[PDB]
């Protein structure tokens, strides 16, 4: 039964909370947009192994998801939870706070993403043989793009991506939905206060992300059938646990 | 066995 003024306090300490754990600020990717890679450096990266491209894609999304984490524990209430509840909250909303994420690092003037320091468009990814998840995920960030988010508004929404009360195997579902209804009144809130309602019919339906990170996990088991080795010896840890199991 | 190390990491 949170007051007005408690709301405003969680709105600041979630956007707080996101800042502190941005793996690269704002205003650092919009100043790099003019650095793009060329087309020899296009064609480098076309000319790179399936599994070169895996193992280096897997390394860039566990950076990004090390991050997401820290925001988790930063999360005004999300280290209360019990330890099953905080595992499945992640292992279920991880990849769907970096696909949301991933929208500020996508330059829609040109259809470019930041990887490895530079923009590249989608062709730079075709070596990884999954053109379907690569073209859905650009074509997820162009559709986020479009709503101009502010860093509030990314702070905001991702809280409410990871506190999900719906997530099978929770066992304290009733504290998950009274932090995610906070959650909500203070996004709510922030909208309402900066006249800024009208992005809540423009959000994806949560079946949007969950179809995105089953796709994701689909490319992952095809190509692991392909190269088990490389899974094995060469996929960080961190990145086996959360779409592997282990 | 990594999510568990985070976690626990303060
Ligand atoms: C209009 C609702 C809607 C439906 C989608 O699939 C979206 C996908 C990405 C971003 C915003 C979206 N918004
Ligand atoms: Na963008």
């Amino acid at each position: 039964g949170a007051s007005l003024t408690e709301i405003e306090h969680l709105v600041q300490s979630v956007c707080k909370s996101y800042r502190e754990t941005c793996q690269l600020r704002l205003e650092d990717l919009l100043r790099q947009r003019s650095n793009i890679f060329s087309r020899e450096e296009v064609t480098g990266y076309q000319r790179k192994s399936m599994w070169e491209m895996w193992e280096r894609c897997a390394h860039h999304l566990t950076e990004a998801i090390q991050y997401v984490v820290e925001f988790a524990k930063r999360l005004s209430g999300f280290m209360e939870l019990c330890q099953n509840d905080q595992i499945v909250l992640l292992k279920a909303g991880a990849m769907e706070v970096v696909l949301v994420r991933m929208c500020r690092a996508y330059n829609a003037d040109n259809r470019t993403v930041f990887f490895e320091g530079k923009y590249g468009g989608m062709e730079l990814f075709r070596a990884l043989g999954c053109s379907e998840l690569i073209s859905s995920i650009f074509d997820f960030s162009h559709s986020l793009s479009a709503l101009h988010f502010s860093e509030d508004e990314i702070a905001l929404y991702t809280a409410l991506v990871l506190i999900n009360a719906h997530r099978p195997g929770l066992q304290e579902k009733r504290k998950v939905e009274q932090l995610q209804y906070n959650l909500e009144l203070a996004f709510h809130h922030h909208l309402c206060k900066t006249h800024r309602q009208s992005i809540l019919a423009k959000l994806p339906p949560k079946g949007k992300l969950r179809s995105l990170c089953s796709q994701h996990v689909e490319r992952l088991q095809i190509f692991q059938h392909l190269h088990p080795i490389v899974v094995q010896a060469a996929f960080p840890p961190l990145y086996k646990e959360l779409f592997s199991g282990g | 066995k990594i999510l568990h190390r985070l976690l626990q990491d303060s």
